[PDB]
């Protein structure tokens, strides 16, 4: 054939792939974490959003730190072979490098740990997008006059 | 032969490294009202960088925190696009 | 109402 070019990631395989939500709204009393007013809007949003974009959207709502850990491990394990990429956002509490399950916090780089390239072989080669909305410290952000 | 167990990963930060993320009570976050509108608006026609960097010109300049508490009022945000991706990323391809 | 993550 003509020419061909490898600059972009292949995106028509059968299935665009999975777009995995995670919306902690209610944290357990004994954490004293507040419930996060407006996230179910989010979820909603990014459920439409990514439905447009043909993924297979999978909202979960309020997840235990152990939960968190079972569903990435899980998620992870099933074959991604027709699938184009992979798409996990998070909705939480947060500092930096880190993320809130309702009973107490998940280690982001445990989360992505399970789709390194040679951990998810379904997924080496392809996009793993991962949104997160959370805190990542406690600087603010003062702004100046344009 | 290789490549690098970190590569093709792209992790779209709500706002910069050390800082607040902000979240209104009717609309939702500031970050992910924004990431939906623009990707609503050009996942057909724009690669998924110049989305997402429209994600941040929309978070930057129309938002801005309101509170009775003085030290939290008055404040910006700018999400954080951190990429290891190694190609261009677009939802659509051709037919 | 804005409130903080």
């Amino acid at each position: 054939s003509g020419i061909s070019l490898d600059n972009s990631y292949k995106m028509d395989y059968p299935e665009m792939g999975l777009c995995i939500i995670i919306n902690n709204k209610n944290f357990h009393k004994s954490t004293g974490m507040t419930s996060r007013s407006g996230t179910d809007v989010d979820a909603a949003n990014l459920r439409e959003t990514f439905r447009n974009l043909k993924y297979e959207v999978r909202n979960k709502n309020d997840l235990t730190r152990e939960e968190i850990v079972e569903l990435m491990r899980d998620v992870s394990k099933e074959d991604h072979s027709k699938r184009s990429s992979f798409v996990c956002v998070l909705l939480s509490h947060g500092e930096e490098g880190i993320i809130f399950g309702t009973n107490g916090p998940v280690d982001l780089k445990k989360i992505t740990n399970f789709f390194r390239g040679d951990r998810c072989r379904s997924l080496t080669g392809k996009p793993k997008l991962f949104i997160i909305q959370a805190c990542r410290g406690t600087e603010l952000d003062c702004g100046i006059e344009t | 032969h290789k490549i690098p167990v970190e590569a093709d990963f792209l992790y779209a930060y709500s706002t910069a490294p050390g800082y607040y993320s902000w979240r209104n009570s009717k609309d939702g976050s500031w970050f992910i009202q924004s990431l939906c509108a623009m990707l609503k608006q050009y996942a057909d026609k724009l690669e998924f960088m110049h989305i997402l960097t429209r994600v941040n010109r929309k978070v930057a300049t129309e938002f801005e925190s309101f509170s009775f508490d003085a030290t939290f009022h008055a404040k910006k945000q700018i999400p954080c696009i951190v990429s290891m991706l190694t190609k261009e990323l677009y939802f659509y391809h051709l037919e | 109402x804005d409130x903080f993550x």
